[PDB]
DNA sequence: AGCACAATTTAACACTTT
DNA sequence: AAAGTGTTAAATTGTGCTATAC
């Protein structure tokens, strides 16, 4: 499209609704990524103690 | 809330000992498939003939 | 060359996001992968083909084999992951506490496999002192007296 | 607007809206009075279609009747379910711990066919729990909320996959009903079909099709294009009806003798007899709309018919060919495309009434096979139905639903906003829905069909993002369970007002404009091209003749809690999410000042949440007092409203309720007559207005911490009231009866000073941690003392006192006054459970100030705990000597992208002091599009910026240049928004100006007094002797796995061995360490942990000879 | 039928009750359900002892025998990591 | 090698348990499917909680109650069969069922 | 694959006769307690039902054999005994799991050791400790680094 | 309490510097006062941790 | 639910009777 | 030329894992 407004001028309705896609996908990926990293740390501690 | 519970019994506080204890005698029973079992008993006790080993 | 490849391919991912990890840590991890050899021909010394044996025990049983008839066991080095190597360890108490407790406990019992308590995961379990830091003999057997 | 006693709050809105905000609790109440069959729904269904409307209970009774056995000579029929009046009123139900209910009456009728009988009896079905006025149920005294659920709708779903082996496309289907068997028609890797029925490994189409009774000419005839179908008809090898029937039976059972019953009745007993396969009244709509069957018919036949089945196969064979349309014999043609499982036209909403209906159905089906069981073992002539009916499974299913479920939750009440947004919540997890760990990344994301139906901003933050959402403002639920959304239809480029409620399916068939489009006074767009939203979610730019719908307003995509953020469109979506989630956790203060700058959604989210006493009919106030308001209506009678004072909420917060009318006022219908917990003059007030500077001050506001002034502690700006409830009960034991009395075993006479003569404390007695509330003493039967204690009794002369001492003492760390004592007794006929002689509850009030460690938060997702409370003398003050109240940090503003918290800091200064736009020669250029009566404003004026149509960035800069002087002529804030602050601690001014303003901050419910825990030695567990967990018990902090890895990586062997043996498990080491610490000796060597010797026993009980060897 | 009902008396409860007390528990439960269906409400102990020709001090004592043990190894909250045995001091 | 397992650990060996080892650990055969009394809330004989096999519920008291002090320890009460001993050996004695 | 298990039973002093059972050990009753909660309520520890079912079907087999019975009833009883002991050792493996009230599977002996709840990762590797507390944190900008 | 160190720990304990010993000093209130330089090692922020 | 992995089948093959 | 017959690959099932504290 893309979003041509800024957060000082303020976004419109459609640009904000478009922005919510990536802004929620990043949060879900952060939760799943910190779930995945502890398993890798656990296996690395166990193979090399 | 907390919900305390107990398996029914008691805990006594006699400090343990190991020298003066009333004296005991050992019986020995014999089961059907040739096994031998030693059972302690008090001296003032009628030692029974059959025992569930 | 596989050490160069593994260190470079891990450190590339860690460099692309601006994280500095020194290579000695990745080398400590990578050294624990290449510790074993697989058997081609058994010779005649108790080694099943296709089994993954430690390199030191393999060279010990190939050292002894020059006496009592020379037939050296032939094996190539293998590279295996951290789960596969962490599961195939000597200690049976340290491997059951990690993954697949049923199928580790049930083939430790068939082999009558014993433990010696030398890692620091079983000394954590049994309540002993771990053998690292102030728990080794040369540090905790210090005698202190006034001059 | 259109509320009679509203405060005059001026708005910055540049647009007008045709449709006003609906009755926000209509998602809950309209689905219950469909289930009852109230005359409101009976009218409102006919008001929009619905030629014959049937109730929620009529739909179960009409699909259970008639009960007929295999004899076929006797029939039982239920009809006309009606309700009696409620047994107890609402507040009394919350007093005596009884549930809100009403008796159910259903006319039964038993007709024997051999002689003819009509004894139609009226049967009492049960005490059915009723919904209150505010959309909540009252169960066992407490208040619960039944939450809506998102499930996929049953029907036909097509999809397309690409496998990387042979690089072709495989189109599959899934016909998923409610309560039936599955069947898929795949296309395999080799060119074939995928006709696996009830998940058993394979089939080709011609086995099922010739099993259905189709000759081998008609398969080539109807499936004639069908280059795959004749291929499978060559490679199938199975010819005939019986030869395929034996194959179907042998693949389905497996290995059973083929009969002629199991040939032609198994296929009709899996998809055609309406007791093992019944896709619901939603599903028969979906297949009729998808395949294009007989749409011009009001069909009610919930069984899978045969014709649609073969139509399904044709659809699949026209999908793996390349096509767009398909006409079936006898129906309209339809588009041919794959379906999305997460579209909002395939994701329906099981609301509150449908869950009750499912529980009543599964209860009646247990009731059903008792009736025909006693239709045989009894002798007729005559068995009234009454003999026949046993309603015990239905009431058991109802009671087992309302408690002990995950969809009937405790009401989230610590302000009206959380009470409002705990209803209107669309949760995806629960029974019959997906799980929390088995949920992929596809359902969590925002689909483009969420616009106007679910809010993309408001959702939880933990491991529940996307699984729990909330409805929009203008949304509405279909009779089938889909979600509608209003639109203004525009004809010939002229926007009319015929408001149509579209669903998510037919929204994509049209195109939809944008709400902030320049309509010019008739309906015509000013610009010839409009912004628009196309079918797949694309954002086009289309000329103004194809546009056929417009939004009814901006803020339509956004929820109720999200619409109360001023300057939403300047915040990032993560911070707006946190700001919408931190508004439902604020506590009710004792003063509750209204916000100085808000949106228009405060006044409507308070009178619809129900925590505000609203005058019913227009009258005139006769008598007001802090307990009651008697108004006198215009026609005769009076009405008394009883305010609830200092009631405990579900979460400990106060529920005070005070009037705002005097003893001579004239009121109108709907006017707010008494404020609630977090309200001020009828509108929501969650926090307070505080003077804020944005300087970083001396490292106390370092990395999100907030420092305060001491004025807020001296003047009770952020003081709340918290009420705790303590409960004890005297039961009947095996040795006697527990007695509540002042006669307590061995204890001082000083700790009995507040207890009265019958046990419990006095109202007004101040308690602390360790004081006795209810004096209760339980019989102990027998034990024999130690010789030392038996000597100590004989010296002082005290008896043994064989009864125990189990009193009710307050838990560790709590204190406060005593409000009330509620005591139920068996001797006064109160309702208590079996073997409970007495049951007493004591309420404890506590007035909490603000303290360092408490958590404050703003509206824009900014938050942080108090790190410092400075005295009022050393705090940066202005030129007046007025000190500031909070000092927020600079470095948290730019990197979090929520600078709307700066803009309400600026407008909040203007609304503090008032502007006057001097249009003495003309209105200036910035204020050309301002409304009138914003050109000037008196000080402390409340304004309102709506969500996506508010104050622009070029009008705050105008209002900042006229910011009327305080008492002397002295402008304290210049045009940039910054002021010149002195230093309260050193004296000399700060060298550069500093942004000051008025922010609206809220005190969250994450207080320090609920979080601090300490433990030296407390209760231990049962099997393994490790300590307990949590502040309710004593509990120790868990020293888990990663902490052990950290202590091993340090090299500290001895601290690890101490944390793992003599602090958790070493049972003889625990008391030895305590003795060595008290007597002052050295800590002994640890033993063996008693959780390791449990492992040896659980390994020896698995038949493993685990033996420990020495050397 | 005698063998099936005697087995359901003997080996169906974790705390073994003799068959006469199982008989009076079944009789009390049947009389309670019948009086509930006749009354449309739950009966009372002194009401139940009128039907069964016993004292009302006997009825609650009989009712406090037929309470079966709640299992120690079920998850109690929605957070599934906790069981019941982690909460009993 | 060390059944008390107090601080002398050199190895820890696992293995299959033959039927001669299972009736060597055990202190008697449980032969009734009974747990506890319903009135007297005392453990029944030859059941899953039997005192005779697993140990005393109270410290240094037998089942019938003839011996109740630490002066008698190690002996077995001739009328009830319960060895008077501490009471926390109920969490360490085993038991076996003969199939 | 077969040489692995045959060499395991050949090398050590094991014998495969321990794979079929003839006596079943019973865990001491303080590890499967029966705790009387206040209010006169009882709680059993879910291993008692499986032990009860094993000794129940064993007593019924011992009665059917002495009474004299056709082969069908005795074979059905022996299959029920096999399924009861299999439900005791590892529930839910062969066939459908034994459920209690509420359609939840009962907890067998194998479910005490597996998982992130097993005895191993829950109570052996990380424990709760005495002499500890927790609280919220605020910033302390006047302290020294060690305070 | 003088010269008696205490271990402070913040979950998750990612590296070995997530457990550190300090000496204590009695502070009125109910919040632990952390030093503003160790917050990089704990990865602690003061928004309610 | 999926991601991986190793054990256990349809079927695809030449080889040898019939 | 049919008919097995045993040996050799793709399909086919089951097992195990999935962060941390309140
Ligand atoms: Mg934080
Ligand atoms: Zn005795």
């Amino acid at each position: 499209r893309p979003v041509k407004s800024s957060f000082r001028e303020g976004l419109t309705v459609l640009e904000y609704f478009i922005n919510t896609h990536g802004a929620r996908k990043g949060l879900a990926d952060t939760a799943l990524r910190t779930a995945d990293s502890g398993y890798l740390t656990r296996r690395l501690v166990d193979v090399s103690q | 809330r907390v919900l305390r519970g107990s398996r029914l019994g008691a805990v006594s506080y006699e400090t343990d000992r190991n020298h003066d204890l009333a004296p005991r005698q050992i019986a020995r029973y014999r089961t059907d498939n040739g096994e031998e079992f030693e059972v302690p008993f008090a001296d003032d006790a009628e030692i029974p003939g059959t025992w569930l080993c | 060359e596989v050490q160069i490849h593994l260190v470079r391919e891990v450190q590339e991912v860690y460099r692309a996001q601006g994280v500095s990890i020194h290579d000695k840590h990745i080398e400590v991890i990578v050294r624990q992968m290449l510790r074993r050899v697989t058997i081609i021909d058994s010779g005649s010394t108790e080694f099943l083909p296709g089994s993954l044996i430690d390199r030191a025990e393999f060279e010990a049983e190939n050292r002894r084999v020059v006496a009592e008839g020379g037939e050296p066991a032939a094996g190539r080095p293998v590279l295996m992951g951290i789960t596969k190597a962490s599961l195939a360890t000597d200690s049976w108490l340290s491997a059951a506490s990690f993954q697949e407790t049923t199928r580790v406990l049930t083939d430790a019992a068939i082999n009558c496999r014993s433990d010696k308590l030398n890692g620091l995961k079983e000394n954590v379990i049994i309540g002993k002192l771990i053998p690292a830091g102030t728990g080794i003999n040369r540090y905790r057997n210090i005698a202190v007296q006034p001059t | 607007n259109s509320v009679p006693g509203a405060p005059n709050r001026v708005s910055f809105a540049k647009l007008r809206e045709p449709l006003e905000v609906p009755g926000l609790l209509d998602v809950q109440t309209d689905s219950f009075e469909w289930l009852i069959g109230s005359p409101r729904w009976r009218e409102s269904a006919a008001e929009r279609g619905d030629v014959n409307p049937v109730g929620g209970l009529e739909e179960v009774l009409y699909e259970l009747s008639p009960i007929e056995d295999f004899s076929g000579s006797m029939s039982l029929s239920f009809s006309d379910p009606r309700f009696d009046d409620v047994k107890a009123p609402v507040d009394e139900c919350k007093d005596k711990d009884m549930t809100y209910a009403a008796p159910l009456f259903v006319t039964a009728e038993f007709i024997n066919n051999n002689t003819g009988e009509i004894k139609s009896q009226t049967v009492f079905m049960g005490d059915f729990p009723m919904m209150t006025e505010k959309g909540t149920f009252i169960i066992n005294g407490t208040e619960r909320v039944v939450v809506s659920q998102l499930v996929r709708s049953p029907g036909v779903y097509f999809d397309e996959t690409i496998d990387k082996s042979t690089d072709k496309t495989l189109h599959s289907v899934k016909v998923i009903p409610s309560r039936g068997a599955w069947l898929e028609f795949d296309v395999d890797k080799r060119d074939t079909v995928g006709v696996r029925i009830d998940r058993k490994r394979r089939q080709p189409v011609t086995v099922l099709l010739k099993a259905l009774g189709w000759t081998s000419e008609q398969i080539v005839e109807r499936f004639g294009f069908s280059e795959i179908m004749r291929s499978t008809l060559e490679k199938d090898n199975t010819v005939g009806t019986d030869e395929a029937l034996l194959d179907i039976y042998r693949k389905l059972r497996p290995g059973e003798p083929p009969t002629k019953e199991s040939a032609q009745t198994l296929l009709e007993n899996l998809f055609f007899k309406e007791k093992r396969y019944d896709l619901a009244r939603v599903g028969r709509y979906k297949v009729n709309k998808k395949l294009g069957l007989h749409v011009g018919e009001p069909i009610t036949s919930s069984t899978l018919t045969e014709e649609d089945v073969v139509a399904t196969i044709e659809y699949l064979v026209r999908l793996h060919e390349g096509q767009t349309t398909m006409t079936v014999p006898g129906g309209v043609e339809v588009p041919v495309e794959t379906d999305d499982i997460d579209h909002f036209g395939n994701r329906r909403l099981r609301t509150v009434g449908e869950l009750i209906q499912n529980q009543i159905r599964v209860g009646m089906s247990r009731m059903e096979r008792v009736v025909r069981e006693r239709m045989t073992t009894q002798d007729v002539e005559a068995i009234t139905p009454q003999t026949l009916i046993n309603i015990r499974p239905v009431v058991a299913a109802i009671k087992e639903f309302f408690g002990t479920s995950q969809l009937s939750q405790f009401m989230d009440q610590n302000n009206p906003l959380s009470g409002l947004t705990h209803k209107r919540r669309l949760s995806a997890l629960g029974p019959g829905g997906l799980s929390r760990e088995r949920a992929g990344l596809e359902v969590r994301d925002v689909h483009p069909s969420h616009y106007g139906r679910m809010c993309p901003i408001e959702t939880p933050e933990g491991p529940n993002i996307g699984l729990i959402g909330s409805l929009s403002v203008y949304a509405r639920v279909n009779p089938f369970g889909f979600i509608e959304t209003p639109y203004r239809k525009v004809v010939d480029g002229v926007v009319s007002d015929e408001i149509v409620y579209l669903t998510a399916d037919e929204e994509d068939r049209h195109v939809v404009a944008q709400a902030n489009s320049p309509i010019d006074a008739d309906g015509r767009f000013v610009e010839p091209r409009v912004l628009v939203r196309r079918k797949a979610g694309e954002v086009e730019y289309v000329p103004s003749s194809e546009v056929d719908y417009m939004d009814v307003s901006p803020r339509q995509m956004v929820s109720v809690a999200t619409a109360m953020i001023p300057f939403l469109e300047h915040d990032d979506a993560n911070r707006a999410l946190m700001g919408a989630n931190m508004q439902r956790q604020a506590v009710p203060l004792v003063r509750s000042e209204a916000p100085l700058v808000g949106t228009g959604m405060e006044l409507r989210a308070a009178i619809d949440a129900g925590d505000v006493v609203v005058a019913e009919e227009s009258g005139v106030i006769e008598e007001v007092s802090a307990d009651y308001i008697t108004v006198m209506h215009d026609n005769g009678t009076r009405r008394t409203y009883r305010m609830r004072k200092f009631a405990r909420s579900n979460h400990g917060t106060c529920a005070n309720q005070c009037p705002i009318v005097d003893a001579g006022d004239r009121v109108e219908a709907g006017q707010v007559i008494a404020d609630g917990p977090c309200t001020d003059d009828g509108e929501m007030a969650l926090g307070k207005n505080l003077l804020v500077a944005i300087m970083p001050w001396e490292g106390h506001n370092y990395e999100d911490a907030i420092i305060l002034s001491n004025r807020l502690v001296e003047e009770d700006v952020l003081t709340s009231i918290h009420i705790e409830e303590h409960e004890i009960d005297a039961r009947d034991t095996k040795l006697g009866a527990e007695e509540i009395t002042r006669d307590i075993p061995n204890i001082s006479d000083e700790v009995l000073a507040d207890l009265d003569e019958r046990g419990i404390v006095r109202i007004g007695a101040e308690v602390r941690d360790g004081d006795i509330l209810v004096g209760k003493v339980t019989p102990k039967g027998e034990t024999e003392l130690t010789p030392e204690e038996r000597l100590l009794r004989a010296i002082f002369g005290e008896k043994a006192r064989e009864v125990r001492d189990t009193s009710l003492k307050v838990p560790h760390g709590e204190s406060g006054k005593v409000i009330g004592i509620r005591v139920f007794s068996r001797e006064d006929e109160d309702e208590l459970p079996a073997g409970v002689n007495e049951l007493v509850r004591v309420y404890v009030a506590q007035k909490r100030k603000i303290s360092d460690g408490d958590k404050l938060a703003g509206r824009h997702g900014n938050k942080g705990v108090i790190g410092k409370i400075l005295p009022v003398e050393d705090m940066p003050f202005l030129a007046d000597g007025t000190p500031v109240d909070i000092i927020l940090n600079t470095h948290g503003v730019p990197r979090r992208m929520n600078i709307g918290q700066i803009l309400e800091t600026h407008l909040g200064w203007c609304a503090h002091s008032g502007w006057k736009v001097d249009a003495a020669k003309g209105v200036p250029d910035w204020a050309a599009r301002l409304p009138d009566e914003l050109l000037e404003a008196q000080p402390n004026a409340i304004v309102s910026t709506p969500v996506f149509d508010g104050a622009q960035e070029a009008e705050l800069q105008g209002l900042l240049s006229c910011t009327l002087p305080n008492r002397d002529g002295d402008v304290l804030v210049d045009a940039d928004g910054k002021a010149m602050l002195f230093d309260g601690r050193s004296g000399e001014p700060f060298p550069y100006p500093v942004t000051v303003g008025y922010m609206y901050i809220m005190k969250l419910h994450h207080l320090v007094d609920d979080k601090i825990h300490a433990r030296s030695t407390g209760p231990y567990s049962m099997i393994t002797q490790q300590p307990l967990g949590g502040k309710a018990q004593f509990g120790g902090q868990r020293f888990g796995e990663m902490e052990c890895w950290a202590m091993q990586a340090y090299g500290a062997a001895y601290t690890l061995q101490e944390l793992l043996t003599i602090k958790s498990d070493d049972t003889v080491g625990r008391v030895k360490v305590y003795e060595a610490i008290v007597k002052g000796e050295n800590i002994p060597e640890p033993g063996i942990p008693e959780s390791f010797k449990v492992l040896l026993k659980e390994l020896q009980s698995l038949c493993l000879n685990v033996e420990v060897l020495s050397s | 039928r005698q063998a099936i009902t005697r087995a359901m008396a003997d080996q169906a409860r974790t705390i073994r009750i003799p068959v006469h007390m199982v008989e009076v528990i079944n009789k009390l439960g049947r009389i309670q359900r019948e009086l509930l269906q006749d009354l449309g409400r739950e009966p009372t102990p002194e009401e139940l002892a009128k039907e069964m020709d016993i004292t009302p001090e006997k009825v609650l004592e009989i009712q406090q025998y037929a309470r079966e043990p709640i299992s120690l190894d079920q998850t109690i909250g929605d957070e599934g990591d906790s069981q019941l045995g982690d909460f009993i001091e | 090698g060390a059944m008390l397992d107090v601080n002398f650990f050199d190895e820890l060996r696992i293995g299959l348990a033959t039927a001669e080892d299972i009736r060597q650990w055990s202190y008697g055969e449980v032969k009734k499917p009974e747990t506890i009394n319903y009135r007297t809330l005392k453990p029944e004989k030859d059941g899953l909680f039997c005192e005779k096999i697993f140990g005393p519920t109270r410290d240094w008291e037998c089942y019938c109650g003839k011996y109740k002090r630490v002066r008698f320890k190690g002996i077995i009460c001739e009328r009830c069969g319960v060895e008077v001993t501490r009471a926390k050996v109920r969490r360490e004695r085993m038991g076996h069922i003969e199939l | 694959k077969r040489l692995k298990v045959v060499a395991a039973f050949q090398q050590s002093g094991n014998s495969p006769m321990g794979m079929v059972l003839d006596a079943v050990p019973v865990i001491p009753p303080e590890l499967r307690p029966m705790v009387q909660l206040d209010g006169g309520r009882f709680a059993t520890s879910d291993l008692n039902d499986l032990y009860r079912r094993v000794i129940n079907r064993n007593n019924r087999l011992k009665r059917l054999i002495d009474l004299g019975a056709p082969e069908i009833i005795v074979n059905n009883e022996k299959r029920m005994l096999q399924e009861s002991v299999d439900a005791l050792f590892d529930n839910g493996r062969r066939g459908r799991p034994v459920t209690g009230p509420g359609n939840r599977p009962l907890k067998s002996l194998s479910d005490l050791l597996k998982g992130k709840q097993g005895r191993f990762r829950q109570n052996l590797l990380g424990k709760r400790v005495d002499y500890s507390g927790r609280s919220v944190i605020v910033v302390g900008p006047q302290l020294k680094l060690h305070q | 309490i003088a010269e008696h160190p205490v271990l402070l720990n913040r979950a998750p304990t990612l590296h070995r510097l997530g457990i550190q010993a300090f000496e204590p000093m009695l502070v009125e209130g109910k919040a632990i006062q952390l030093h503003p330089l160790v917050c990089e090692a704990f990865n602690a922020d003061f928004d309610g941790d």
